[PDB]
Order: C-alpha cells, then structure tokens, then sequence
C-alpha cells in the first residue's frame, strides 16, 4: 500500500486569511489525489479530485494543485463556514488509504 | 435381430421418372413483416442461412395404374417404391449475403490496442456487420431429420437461484423443419432462454434458436430410415477480435495476474469473442447440380421408401445475396435529398427436383408380417407429423415412363 | 435527489459478527463503486474496503482482510458490510460511501451515508 | 420564412375519433422530427408523441399507447395527430412541433404551430 | 420514462432583477435539456438546447448550465417581455417530457 504524509496536524486562522495544507506521498502517484472535507455531526464531503478539479457547487476560493509525490490545498479568503477537519486521499491503486487529517480552528 | 432390405424386398426392372418444375420464395432476409393492427404475416422471412425441409408424398403403387399387371399377384405381393437418382437443381448466381445488428454488444477491439479503457458507461454498443460462415449440405431420408442444440436444464432444488445466475446448460435433440436457423459460426444455441440482453448476435438469430444435424445418432438408428445419404462442407475463418460489455460474473482469480496501478488499477473485460467469415465462393466447390445415384446405403433400409413418402433436407449459403430497393417519395425535385427515397431489402431463393424411382415387390409371408409389424405397425394397417411444418411437394401426378425425355432420365440411361 | 440511508446503531459481544445496510432511496441510482469507511473515538477515517461489480474488482486493506466482506445488490440498490471476529477496539462510527454511473471516474464518492454507531462491549 | 398551418376548431361527442393537421407553407422544408403537444385549461404542457421517419422511430408515452396515431406526409409536407376514444379530459389546445432536416440535432423543435382547440361534450 | 421537477412554480420579480430557475432529473440524462418560454395566446417558444447553448436571435441576458441531474436557468437584467412561464424538457430518451413550469409575475 502506499502511506500519505498530512502537514500540518492543526493550525489557527481568522476570518479573511489565506490557509494552505501539504500532502505527501511515499511513492508516486501521478494526480490520483483528492481531498474531503469533515465537520463533526455529519458525513465527509468531496471537495476535489484529481488534485486539481473542482467539485460542482463548492466555491472558487478552495484550489488545489500539485503531481508526482507533493500536493497542496489552498483556501483564500477563509469563511466561518470553511473551519473542519480535511483529509487527503490517494486512488492510485484499488487499495485506498487516507491522510492524517488537518483541523483548522479560530484563532 | 435387424436384417437388410436386400432379403425381404425384390426388386423389378420399371422405372419412372418424378420432378418439380420450378419452386420460388421471395421475402425479407432478416424479419417477418407484418400489419401493425393485425398479427397476420404479409411478407414472409427468406433467408439463405434457412433450413429447407421438402417433404415429398408419392403414389400408391397398389392403387397405381400400371399398363400391366402380371408381373405381380395382388393376393400375395405388394409393392413399394425406391429411390435410385435424385438431382437438386439450384438456380440464382452464386453471392455472398451479410448481417448485422444495429445495437451489437462490443466493447473495444483486442487486436491490437494502444490505450487502456479505464472508465465504464452506460451504453457502448455500436452498429456491426458480418458475413457468416460457407455451408453447404444435402440429407436424404424416409423420415424427418434430427438436430442438437444447447439449452436451458432444471437446476437442483438443494439450493435457491439469485437473479443473474448463469443458466444450467444442456444437450438437446429435436427435429428439424422448414425455415430453423444454420449454425453461422455462433454455436448451436437457443439464443433466446441463454442470453437476456437481446444484443449479442445479429438480428436473424437473435430470437432463434440454431441447430446441427446428429450424425452420430442418425447413423446409430437400427433400422436406418432417418438418413439414405448425406453430403456436407463447411468452412470458416475469424476476421475480427473484440470485447463485451457488462458486469463480471466470475471473476479472474488472484493468482493469475499482477495488480496494476493507475489507468490499469482495474481489469478490463475477458468475455472476448470473434468474428466469423466464410472465405470464397467458387463453382469448382458445388455439390448442387449435380446427380445422385443411391447404389449401396449405408444402413439396413437400401432406399425403400416406406408409406410413400420422402424427405429432402437443404442448406445452401453460397446464393445468399440481398437486393436493395429503392422508391421515391416525390419526384418534382431536382437536388438530391435524403428523405426522398425509401430503402428496402428483398431475397429470391429457386429451386428444382428430380428423381428416379424403381418398383419393387414384398412377398407378405408369417415371418415377413411379424418382421414388419415389429418394425412399423402403420404398413401393414395402411396396406403423426401433424405439428410440424415443411414445404410440401406432390407428385402423385407428375410420372412418366417415357424416362429419355427428361435431362436426368438420359443420364440415368448412360451410365447402364 | 437521492438519499443513503443506513440501519440503526448496534450493540455486540466479541466473538460476534456485524451487518449494516445502506439502501439508496430516490430516483433512479445505478450504483457504480462501492466503499466502507469507519471513524475510531478521538482517531481518524480509515478505508475499509472497495468493490466495483463492473471491471469485477473487490479489494480490502491487508489489516482486515479475511474478516470484511462488502456486497451490494443491484435488483434492490442495497449494500451490506459484514464483520467477524468483533474485538473491543471495533467500536466506531461506519460510513458508506458510493459512487454512480455516468460520473468521469470510480473514485467520485459524491454520495455518502449518515452513519452507523457499533460498540462492541460486555 | 416558412410558416405552419393548422386546421379549425373541432367539437366532438365522446367515443369519437379526431383527426388533425398540420401544413408547411413558405419555401421547402424537408422536416426531420414531428411531435404534438397538448395544454388542458389550467394545466401545463404534456407531450403527445414523436415519429423521426429516418432511422424508422415512432414513440408515445405509456398513458397514451393504442389511442394516439402521428403521420407524415413528404410529398405536400403535411402532418396528421389522430385520437381515438375521446374523453371528456381531452378538451385542450394542441400544438404541432417539427424539426427541419440540416439541423445539429433532432430535437431542436424551432417551428411551431399555432394550436388548434379541441372540444369533447355532449 | 423520466421524471422531471421544477422549482420554484411560481416567483416574483421587478425590472432588472436576476433570476434563477432551477431544474432536477431522475436520472443522469447528461447535457439533454432544453428550456421553453411559453406566453398566453402565443405557441412556446425555444430559448436554451442542450442545457448551454443558446439558440438564434436570443438576447445574451439568458444562460443556462448544468449536467447529470442538475441544471439552471439565470436571467439578467430582466426586461418587462421577459413575464412568461417557462418549462425544462429532456431529450434523453426518445419519451419526451415536460417540467412543472415556473411563472414569473411583477412584483
């Protein structure tokens, strides 16, 4: 199986800022990357796939990008709403795996 | 104990000549076509890849009139006809005839591939083509035919059946009759129980059911009525490699393969299925047109044709072309449009007979009614096949004794 | 549109074997990959296995292989995840996860369920 | 440009039969798709039926198979909507829709006519 | 046959308003949908095929966009020729099918 690498494990932001997570893979993996978002309470829920396509009704301000073994996810212009818990996610393979988990809060 | 008809049966030195003159079926080479209110047919279905079953009813020759008659005694002495010539004339030029379906079940072509199909859909099926295998044969019998297919069994009862099972298969043996499908390179199956999606074989065969002849159980039969000669050729090759679409229903297991990873993290399809092709129609390679002569049968019943009555099985894929038609809707435009014209297709199958006949007496003694009634009850009382549908021929007023007026009569007079 | 619904929270002794249910509701679904998630107390998701009835693929994490099977049927648009030999550390949250027919890939899991609580204690 | 024409009002007794119809004036059009439509007072639009003479299709909806009949004619580019058995529910408006060959698609219905009222009573 | 639901089934507006009309299928019919406008005493009348295309001799202040089982009409800078109501169609299967409708009145 393939282990992934989330940074960091926690992080604390304000309302208007610019938040980006780094995921590492231990082999390469193309652009079989994507990333969840999770609130407690309720189920987890796509954001983006392929590492840099967008999922249909979530806004433009979250971005991804990245190839190979390093990928990145960018949230600008933070929102009350935007503060969970995100997960990477490599499909490389039919052996899924998933990240550490990254939990943003108020600062 | 089974003993030959040479011992029961003598033979005299009449002749007489039999034949058609001429047999036409014209129709639509893939489906019935029919009223859309009404059930009744109005162009029937004509193919060149269709069983041609003739059954064929003569005289009695106890009740025939005969210039003379000394030659037998009626208290003692019946008579029978036997067969000793038959010509199938066959008519048309030869041709090549194709089929397809509009919405065949192909996934990819496996020939050769350069790209790896890493995403599934919902419906890939596409507009394909075919020409079938070559066949030719001929049988000859007193008794109707019998061919073998693959159908459907009755599972055990031990354990229930979930939807998509794979269906219990078995060997089945039936009769042939007038207009059953050929094999064309598919198997001998029933199309219709074994597949559900209706979109695996072409549009003639896919609601059918494609039989062979059982050689093996006709040459068998003690007494050997079902078959006095038999010719057969058949020939294919494979033109095309593709896939099928659907879901698994039985894995690939583990130990066969190496697990991939990205476009190849998932296994494509391994229902891989060809094309078939007969190759070459050529004139040297006929055995139509050409005559018969039944010296010596294989089995125990040398040609005697018991009940007046006679059984002729054809197959004959080498005259197989489809015509197209074309008709105008309207005439008043100078610019060719599409929707101004109708297309159809049509099929046109001929053919002839013909036969020689000899006369022979039976002596009605204890031990040769006992034989017989054993054998078949229904001769002595007369001295069924009421379910099944052939193309029926009656040549209780086509006989001649003048036999050098025919075409076949002079070569029957040549060889002796 | 279409809803995941899963069976209620389960109560289990260890030696013993769990089913859950997750059955899709609305319109017309044609499932395409099939998935199973689960959620430790105070620990992260962890995929638990994957079946795909098309390309015939069923795959499961070298941690649990022989005690998860994942079915799914398609007359009734139902999947069923099957655990044996419970221990106490099986006391999670579990999460179905599904994709459909039509989509650009096999692993867009757009549809998920509520969630099943399971506790495996004496 | 090209401008579609359909026949009068009609006022029928129930268990009568209508016949409509639906003519092509200006220019040469070389239709593609024929399809009717019909609006009860009160209600919205319900599709009636569709033939596209090339590639040979002729469909209805369920609620109207062995009732409705939809005809062609090339030669003087003429549409006929036949209704057996009529119901008292069947007092609409009904519309012709067509589709000119040369088009990207079949069911770019740009030409329609302007309704004809059809009454069933006693 | 598809099933085909049209919200909402009747709004208000004033001139120069936007507005949104959205459209949900039973099934994944991909990009075949196309929007009708329909007035009283006239014969409907074709805006959007294809769910983004835009027929012929209509004003750009119409657009349509969506896929899989949900789609949208937005209308700019409404305009009082604009009060009409207006039906989605699929064009998936060759059973054709109507919306609800949605009336837009004056406010």
């Amino acid at each position: 199986d393939i282990q992934m690498t989330q940074s960091p494990s926690s992080l604390s932001a304000s309302v208007g800022d610019r938040v980006t997570i780094t995921c590492r893979a231990s082999d390469m993996i193309s652009n079989y990357l994507n990333w969840y978002q999770h609130k407690p309470g309720e189920a987890p829920k796509l954001l983006i796939y392929s590492a840099s396509s967008l999922q249909t009704g979530v806004p433009s301000r979250f971005s991804g990008s990245g190839s190979g073994t390093d990928f990145t996810l960018t949230i600008n212009n933070l929102q009350p709403e935007d503060f969970a818990t995100y997960y990477c996610q490599q499909s490389y393979i039919t052996r899924l795996s998933f990240g550490g988990g990254t939990k943003v809060e108020i600062k | 104990k089974v003993v030959s008809t040479d011992e029961y049966v003598a033979r005299t030195n009449i002749y007489y000549h039999a034949g058609t003159s001429r047999l036409l079926a014209v129709g639509h080479p893939y489906f019935p076509i029919k009223k859309p209110n009404n059930n009744k047919i109005l162009v029937p279905k004509v193919s060149g890849l269709q069983y041609r079953v003739f059954r064929i009813h003569l005289p009695d020759p106890n009740k025939f009139g005969f210039p003379d008659t000394s030659f037998y005694n009626p208290d003692t002495q019946r008579l029978v006809w036997a067969c000793v010539g038959v010509e199938v004339g066959r008519g048309q030029p030869l041709g090549v005839g194709i089929s397809g379906h509009p919405l065949l079940n192909k996934l990819d072509d496996t020939e050769n591939a350069s790209a790896y199909a890493a995403n599934a859909g919902v419906d890939n099926r596409e507009c394909i083509s075919m020409d079938y295998k070559q066949t030719q044969l001929c049988l000859i019998g007193c008794k109707p035919p019998i061919g073998e297919h693959w159908g459907k069994g009755s599972p055990c009862t031990n354990v229930a059946v979930n939807p998509g099972d794979c269906p219990p298969l078995e060997l089945i043996n039936t009769v042939i009759q007038d207009g059953d499908m050929v094999d064309t390179g598919f198997g001998a199956m029933d199309f219709t129980t074994l597949q559900a999606n209706k979109s695996e074989v072409p549009l003639d065969i896919c609601t059918s059911i494609c039989k062979y002849p059982d050689y093996i159980k006709m040459v068998s039969e003690p007494y050997g009525d079902s078959l006095f000669f038999y010719l057969r050729r058949e020939q294919m090759f494979v033109r095309h490699l593709f896939n099928r679409a659907g879901a698994v229903g039985d894995n690939v297991p583990d130990d066969l393969y190496i697990k991939g990873s990205g476009s190849t993290a998932n296994l494509a399809s391994s229902n891989y299925f060809p094309t078939p092709s007969g190759s070459m129609v050529t004139s040297d390679a006929q055995i139509f047109n050409k005559p018969y002569w039944l010296q010596r049968a294989q089995g125990h019943n040398n040609g005697i044709c018991w009940g007046n009555q006679l059984f002729v099985t054809v197959v004959d894929t080498t005259r197989s072309t489809n015509m197209s038609l074309c008709a105008a809707i309207s005439t008043s435009e100078t610019t060719y449009k599409n929707t101004n014209f109708k297309e159809y297709l049509r099929h046109g199958e001929e053919y002839d007979l013909q036969f020689i006949f000899q006369l022979c007496k039976i002596t009605l003694t204890a031990d040769v009614m006992t034989y017989i009634h054993s054998m078949n009850s229904t001769i002595l009382e007369d001295w069924p096949l009421k379910k099944y549908t052939f193309w029926e021929v009656n040549l209780k007023e086509k006989f001649s004794a003048d036999l050098d007026q025919f075409p076949l009569g002079r070569k029957f007079l040549l060889q002796a | 549109q279409v809803q995941l619904v899963q069976s209620g929270a389960e109560v289990k002794k260890p030696g013993s074997s769990v089913k859950v249910s997750c059955k899709a509701s609305g319109g017309t679904f044609n499932s395409y990959a099939t998935g199973w998630v689960r959620q430790a107390p105070g620990q992260g998701l962890e995929w638990m296995g994957v079946i795909v009835p098309i390309f015939g693929t069923e795959d499961y994490p070298q941690r649990f292989q022989g005690r998860v099977t994942i079915t799914a049927d398609e007359s009734t648009a139902t999947a069923y995840m099957e655990l044996r030999s419970l221990r106490s550390d099986d006391t999670a949250v579990y999460y179905c996860a599904r994709s459909r027919l039509g989509s650009s890939s096999w692993f867009l899991f757009e549809y998920w369920g509520q969630g099943t609580l399971v506790t495996v204690s004496s």
